[PDB]
């Protein structure tokens, strides 16, 4: 009889989970956009690095 | 026909060899060439495994190619009755070049018939499992008794005069023991005696394991007699032909060139087989499996 | 952790004679081996090396081909061969280990050494001070200068730093003078470039004294600066 | 050796000493047969490990002078998918059936019975994309029950489009053929059957010569002339 | 019976509440609004090193936190430490189940963890008095295939295992601190935010969960997949992650709105993902499929910007350095290469 227990927990996880507060999707590109433009300038990967300094050439 | 080069030998220039050589050459010449440069070419481009088993047939693959460029000088040393433009140099090369790719293709197709009977009747042995850098330095001293050998060929002033012409041949009915006559035979004699037992025993005990049901096989029975069938074929008819001239010299001395008048001519056929293995070499070690 | 050597005493002037260390607590097969010898009350200077493998060998150009270095890896022993000898020979002979791989830290445990009585290009490291006067709880430094740059190409520099005590033997303090080794407090620091380098004390306790050397490890064979000493 | 410095040339040879050892203990892992045992449960794998002998569980045996080690993976109850591919080198697959349980139905489904489900396991683990150039031993076990159940009770119950003479080397064959016909590929796989009960020396030396048989075909298809 | 039935009722209701409240909140997509910013050209990158040794497939490797050192696993029986810049061996540890899946860096250098197939993780310590390698630490507890381990700090330890459980672990005493369940199939992957107080795992039931280590319970779930979920790893800036399935598409999801953000996909893949990975400014990111080669995405736009095909079989991990200088892709061939 410990189908209803499992039960019991799941929508209990489903009360905690519906909780929460969401922000619409436009901010979190925008914050995507705003963090990778703000570090273009320091991943040799991106922009390559020139061969006189990285260690791996 | 009693002239000396340094020996009392007797020289036939027999109005026959333009009508038979040349083309049988030709035909060995044409067909061998991308035989084995398609193997050679498969062998290090498409090929990206290097077991070491097969760095046993590139070495058979390379020994081929390079008794087929030479050929066609010696091709135009027939059409011509025995007579040599090309001067000495390369006339120090066109023999060499021949007597050091027939010795070292015998070694390479003697290999691979002891590879096979180790991984058949001694399977799980220590030597199945050799790297390919233990295996190429056998390699490296197969190539270097081969060559030791045969570089007194090197080491003589070879273009002889015959009265009008220049004659190139390693060969010829002489009257003092040599060795490259004891090495035509004893490269003959002894791999036969290898192969046979080796092509033997595979065959055998590979038949009371009952492991001759399966249809890939039974297959596999075939090619381990036709390697054996045609090395008698090739290698046979220009062996009897000497025996047969050894016989001749020692019934009778260099006194009478006339009695070897037939048997000479004979060899220089027979012994155009040998250059037709490196023809059909590829054909039943490389493509037929 | 220990090495035990065993081997030293009195010797007659033409001799030869066999030291050995025995290496218990470690793994004695992953460890190159330095001899280290020092004159009676002189500076201590650098005998030879053998390598993981025993494949490398290096000497001194005082001792090559005088002195053999050996090794018995599976009983775990060092061996040095003495075979010809003069009245300069005698000191005490330390056996240094060091594990050479990118971090580690060279010269750690120094052993105790034997000693030794005999009867009767090279860059240069100078420590111009001779003994510096000091009361406990201020700061000391000392000085060392070099005759070419211990700079290379990659960046490390292989200066090292260390200290021996009145009645011990020495311990590593040190090495690329920047990096500390393990085991010791962080009131000793070190600095400089090029030719000119410095070791700092902050908070000086009366266990300190003692005397100070410096080392480059660029190129064998190795050259030990002179002794400055420290007093309370 | 040029531009290295002296502490830039210690490591390189502690890099070769690394190297040979790798090679060095890579040559005994290769000269040794390694063997993934399999079976339906209570289907007599522990009674084979017994008669051999000497997470995962591990074996490891010897015979005739050839190091065996035997995986043995039945205690995992994982999703097979995701770790099958782990044992793609091996040599062989021994799957050990009890046919002593043709009646005797499972107790999860009493619907269908054990016979069923060990056939069902043959013919996921004899197709599957990994295996198709790997041996399987089929060890059929327990048979002397089977001669005393067989006579109470036909197999008819449990193969209902059968019909025999119900005796007990008919049957035998009649379940061998079963099981082996379970193979879809006939030329690149060959199932090797055997009969035992609380024998002795017997399975060792059938697994030893599949195994011989297994090598043989290896070594011959590395030079072409397979 | 009764209860059974209101409560999966009661779930079902639950589930189209949270479907309509995510509904809701979306009003853009990621690629209208990256329809303005310009593109990046084609990347070339070329092998600089290759690192070879091991005689059998690479299963697991790792960077460390300086840049120039990582640890490779193999099912040859071995765990290697390689120095980057110059292709050298540092360390060689042996195991005692060949039966390696995953391997872990310390963030601090000292120690080093092992584990898989044997249910049993090892923590192996590196800088001993001794001279050598031994094993510090035993971790057993689990019942099921261990699929990672990440070092949280220097004394703890979560991983994840074929059981359906995430478990943490105290390094010193060895017992299980919080235990994380939910999964209905085996977990296959985690990855650890950057301030190590949160982390996602990704499970054989195509869902993911964002798990919390102090008060140890689920507090987001993620589902839109079709198949396994591979391999799992966070954004740089830590509010999103991307997740890598077995179906050929790679996934963006997002924390702060538990929504879809953009799909990597191509017509010409038919074959899934085996690692997933970031750069360090979060423009590229880096998948490795099982059609014998990587492949590199413009993370912003979902176009691809070069291909880094050489490898002779299968891609199974792929890592990029802290700084983004290089990244190191490892195979089934048993190679690793490092790429500019
Ligand atoms: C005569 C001779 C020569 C020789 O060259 N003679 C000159 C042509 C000149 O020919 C003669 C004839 C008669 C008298 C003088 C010279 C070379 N090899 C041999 C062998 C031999 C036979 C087998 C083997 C093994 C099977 C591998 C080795 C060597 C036996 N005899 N023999
Ligand atoms: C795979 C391994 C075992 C192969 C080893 C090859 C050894 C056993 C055998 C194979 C064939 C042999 C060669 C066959 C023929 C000749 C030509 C003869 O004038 C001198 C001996 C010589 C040169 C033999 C030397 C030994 C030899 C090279
Ligand atoms: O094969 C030879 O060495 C040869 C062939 C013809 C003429 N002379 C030598």
């Amino acid at each position: 009889t410990a189908s209803i227990a499992q039960a019991r927990k799941l929508v209990e996880q489903l009360k905690m989970e519906a909780n929460i507060d969401r922000i619409k999707v436009s901010k979190a590109a925008a914050d995507l956009m705003a963090y990778c433009e703000a570090h273009a300038k320091e991943d040799p990967l991106l922009t390559p690095v020139p061969a006189s300094e990285n260690p791996f050439r | 026909f009693l002239e000396i080069d340094k020996k009392n030998c007797c020289v036939f220039r027999d109005d026959f060899i333009v009508k038979v050589l040349p083309p049988v050459l030709g035909l060995e010449f044409i067909f061998g060439l991308l035989g084995n440069g398609l193997a050679l070419w498969i062998f290090c481009f498409h090929l990206k495994s290097w077991k070491s088993s097969r760095i046993f047939l590139f070495n058979l693959a390379v020994a081929d190619f390079l008794l087929i460029i030479c050929l066609p000088f010696l091709m135009d040393n027939y059409v011509r009755r025995w007579d040599w433009k090309f001067g000495d140099i390369p006339c120090r090369l066109m023999l060499f070049m021949l007597a050091m790719n027939r010795q070292g293709s015998i070694i390479f197709l003697t290999v691979v018939a002891v590879d096979r009977y180790f991984r058949v009747v001694h399977p799980h042995h220590a030597l199945n499992k050799i790297s390919n850098r233990t295996a190429a330095i056998i390699s490296c001293l197969l190539w270097g008794i081969t060559i030791g050998l045969t570089v007194h060929l090197l080491k003589k002033k070879m273009p002889i005069q015959n009265g009008g012409a220049n004659l190139c041949s390693s060969f010829s009915i002489c009257h003092t023991f040599q060795w490259h006559e004891a090495m035509f035979l004893l490269e003959f004699f002894l791999p036969l005696g290898i192969i046979l037992f080796c092509s033997a025993r595979i065959i055998w005990s590979l038949r009371q394991r009952q492991m001759d049901r399966h249809a890939k096989i039974k297959r596999a029975i075939t090619f381990i007699m036709v390697v054996a069938i045609v090395f008698v074929i090739c290698f046979l008819p220009s062996v009897v032909v000497r025996i047969r001239i050894f016989w001749l010299l020692h019934t009778s001395g260099t006194q009478n060139c006339e009695v070897y008048r037939s048997v000479d001519l004979a060899f220089f056929i027979t012994l155009s087989f040998t250059y037709m293995n490196s023809m059909l070499d590829p054909v039943v070690y490389y493509f037929s499996s | 952790v220990q090495l035990v050597e065993s081997g030293g005493g009195l010797v007659q002037p033409g001799g030869s004679r066999k030291l050995s260390c025995s290496a218990s607590g470690f793994a004695f097969s992953s460890f190159g081996m330095h001899w280290v010898r020092q004159a009676p009350e002189k500076g201590l200077e650098w005998v030879a090396y053998i390598s993981s493998g025993s494949g490398t060998i290096y000497y001194a150009d005082t001792v090559k081909g005088r002195f053999t270095i050996s090794r018995d890896d599976p009983k775990n022993t060092l061996f040095l061969q003495m075979t010809s000898l003069r009245s300069e020979d005698t000191a005490m002979y330390y056996c240094v280990r060091s594990i050479y791989y990118y971090g580690s830290s060279p010269f750690d445990f120094w052993g105790q050494g034997t000693t030794l009585t005999v009867s009767s290009s090279d860059i240069v490291m100078t420590q111009a001070t001779s003994s510096v006067p000091v009361t406990p709880g201020e700061s000391v430094s000392i000085s060392c200068r070099s005759s070419k740059s211990l700079l290379h190409s990659n960046g490390n520099t292989y200066l090292y730093w260390f200290l021996q005590r009145p009645g011990q033997s020495p311990q590593l303090l040190i090495y690329r003078m920047s990096n500390l080794a393990s085991g010791v407090p962080d009131r000793f620091s070190g600095s400089g470039s090029g030719t000119a380098f410095t070791l700092t004390i902050s908070r000086l306790e009366a266990e300190d004294v003692g005397v100070y050397y410096c080392m480059q490890h660029l190129e064998y064979p190795l050259t030990f600066g002179a002794g400055t000493k420290l007093e309370l | 050796g040029c531009t290295l410095s002296a502490e830039d040339k210690a490591a390189v040879e502690r890099s070769k000493m690394i190297d040979r050892n790798l090679r060095e203990d890579g040559e005994k892992a290769a000269r040794e047969v390694k063997l993934l045992l399999l079976g339906a449960g209570e289907s007599g794998k522990n009674t084979i490990v017994k008669q051999m002998k000497i997470g995962i569980v591990e074996t490891h045996f010897t015979f005739k002078d050839l190091h065996f080690k035997m995986f043995d993976v039945g205690a995992q109850r994982s999703e097979r998918k995701k770790w099958i591919h782990c044992f793609e080198g091996v040599t062989a697959i021994i799957f050990c059936v009890a046919l002593s349980d043709y009646d005797l139905v499972l107790a999860e489904d009493e619907e269908m019975n054990r016979m069923h489900a060990s056939m069902k396991l043959f013919d996921s683990i004899c197709n599957n994309k990994w295996f198709t150039d790997t041996s399987i031993i089929l060890f059929l076990n327990k048979k002397d029950l089977f001669e005393e159940k067989i006579k109470k009770s036909p197999l008819t119950i449990c193969y209902p489009e059968y019909a025999g003479s119900n005796t007990y080397e008919e049957a035998a064959a009649y379940i061998q053929c079963q099981f082996e016909d379970l193979n879809k590929r006939k030329d690149t796989k060959e199932i090797y059957t055997h009969f035992t009960c609380s024998t002795d020396t017997k399975n060792v030396q059938f697994v030893f010569d599949a195994v011989t048989d297994v090598i043989i075909k290896n070594n011959l298809k590395d030079c072409g002339l397979f | 019976g009764s209860e059974l039935d209101q409560l999966r009722q009661e779930a079902e209701q639950l589930k189209n509440q949270i479907r309509d409240a995510r509904k809701a909140c979306a009003d853009a997509t990621l690629s209208q609004i990256t329809n303005n910013i310009d593109p990046v050209g084609r990347i070339q990158m070329r092998t600089r090193r290759t690192l070879r040794g091991h005689l059998a497939k690479i299963y697991a490797m790792h960077w460390g936190t300086d840049s120039r050192l990582l640890v490779s696993a193999s099912q040859d029986g071995k765990l290697i430490i390689w120095d980057s810049y110059t292709t050298n061996k540092v360390h060689a540890i042996p195991l005692r189940s060949s039966w390696v899946m995953t391997c872990a860096y310390a963030p601090s250098g000292n120690y080093v963890a092992c584990g898989g197939l044997d249910n049993i993780c090892s923590i192996y310590n590196l800088k001993t008095r001794e001279g050598n390698v031994r094993v510090s630490r035993e971790l057993a507890g689990h019942t099921g295939y261990l699929s990672c381990c990440r070092f949280l700090d220097d004394n703890q330890i979560v991983t994840s295992s074929g059981d359906t459980t995430c478990a943490l672990w105290d390094i010193e005493t060895g017992q299980q601190t919080t235990t994380f369940t939910g999964h209905t199939g085996d977990v296959m992957s985690l990855s650890l935010a950057p301030d190590t107080r949160l982390f996602v795992s990704g499970a054989c039931d195509a869902s993911a969960k964002l798990w919390d280590v102090r008060e140890g319970m689920c507090r987001q779930t993620f589902t839109g997949h079709e198949s396994d979920i591979n391999a799992i790893c966070f954004f740089p800036n830590g509010n999103a992650f991307a997740t890598g399935s077995d179906d050929a598409t790679c996934r963006l999801f997002d924390l702060r709105a538990d929504q879809e953000l953009m799909t990597y996909s191509h017509d010409n893949i038919i074959c899934g993902i085996t690692s997933v990975s970031f750069s360090k400014s979060g423009r590229l990111l880096l998948a490795g499929y099982d059609d014998f080669n990587c492949n590199v995405w413009d993370a912003l736009k979902a176009d691809r910007a070069g291909v880094l095909a050489g490898h002779d079989n299968r891609v199974s991990c792929l890592g990029v350095t802290d700084d983004g200088m290089a990244v190191a892709t490892g195979s089934w061939d048993s190679f690793l290469k490092i790429w500019n």
